[PDB]
């Protein structure tokens, strides 16, 4: 009946690492999200912790 | 050591090309140096935001990168090459990114005799 036509723009904010990396005065990195465990997205590329879950980027795991 | 060392980031950063040595942009820039094989890195001083600058220089402290000091973001990504060029030479839309990473140096001796002598005079 209603052409139903719809899709999720991405939403991007200012350099979201900021909302990954932490450093306080003294000078030590604190991360808050999760890091993935595989190698592919291993100590760079970090999971975003969600309300019940984390999720890659990569490999799209889940968690509990 | 015949030129100025601010305009001696400019070979370097070509030839940041030729490999795709030039991690451009910043989520990449921070990941460019997680995995620690970049030489060297620069910043560009026209920030709005004063907190992203102790980001880097965080991770540019602790894992041994020197710094070259560069005052505007939007000359700092013409070294990319991400500025629109048109036909004559005029760059009518340019990009600029405040982290700018390399991976390998170019294949000569006239980047190095300046940019590593300024990079001894500060250890
Ligand atoms: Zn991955």
């Amino acid at each position: 009946t209603t052409p139903k036509k719809n899709k999720h723009k991405r939403k991007k904010v200012k350099l979201a690492v900021l909302k990954y990396y932490k450093v306080d005065e003294n000078g030590k990195i604190s991360r808050l999200r999760r890091e993935c465990p595989s190698d592919e997205c291993g100590a760079g590329v970090f999971m975003a912790s969600h309300f019940d879950r984390h999720y890659c980027g990569k490999c799209c795991l889940t968690y509990c | 050591g015949v030129m100025d060392v601010n305009t001696a980031l400019q070979e370097v950063l070509k030839t940041a090309l030729i490999h795709d040595g030039l991690a451009r942009g910043i989520r990449e820039a921070a990941k460019a140096l997680d995995k620690r094989q970049a030489h060297l890195c620069v910043l560009a001083s026209n920030c709005d935001e004063p907190m992203y600058v102790k980001l880097v220089e965080a991770l540019c402290a602790e894992h041994q990168i020197n710094l070259i000091k560069v005052d505007d973001n939007k000359k700092l990504g013409e070294w990319v090459g991400l500025c629109k060029i048109d036909r004559e030479g005029k760059p009518r839309k340019v990009v600029g990114c405040s982290c700018v990473v390399v991976k390998d140096y170019g294949k000569e001796s006239q980047a190095k005799d300046v940019i590593e002598e300024y990079f001894k005079c500060k250890k």
